[PDB]
């Protein structure tokens, strides 16, 4: 039960794409609020919408 | 400020210059660096109140 914490670049797209099946597996109220966040809003302004 | 490596490799993708053909793309970022904004927010402040 350790919180981790998500340590990515935005100019990479695939580790965006990549973020879409960590967040699909592991529970949400396992990372932290900060950087699950910033790493959520990346993949709503890149690729959905 | 945001860092300037960090930046302007970003914008040097989504621009994609081709490094063999004379465009109009490659003149986008001449000129932006750490100095230039210190030295347009202060001559924008200050000639609006003088």
């Amino acid at each position: 039960q350790r919180t981790m914490s998500l340590d990515f670049v935005t100019t990479n797209y695939m580790s965006l794409i990549s973020g879409m099946w960590l967040l699909t597996v592991v529970p949400n109220d396992m990372f932290i609020r900060e950087s699950l966040v910033a790493c959520q809003l990346a993949i709503i302004n890149t690729i959905i919408y | 400020l945001v860092s300037t490596e960090a930046q302007i490799q970003k914008m040097s993708q989504d621009l994609q210059l081709e490094a063999l053909t004379i465009q109009s793309e490659t003149q986008f970022l001449t000129g932006i660096n750490s100095q230039a904004a210190n030295d347009c927010f202060k001559t924008l402040i200050a000639a609006m109140l003088s």
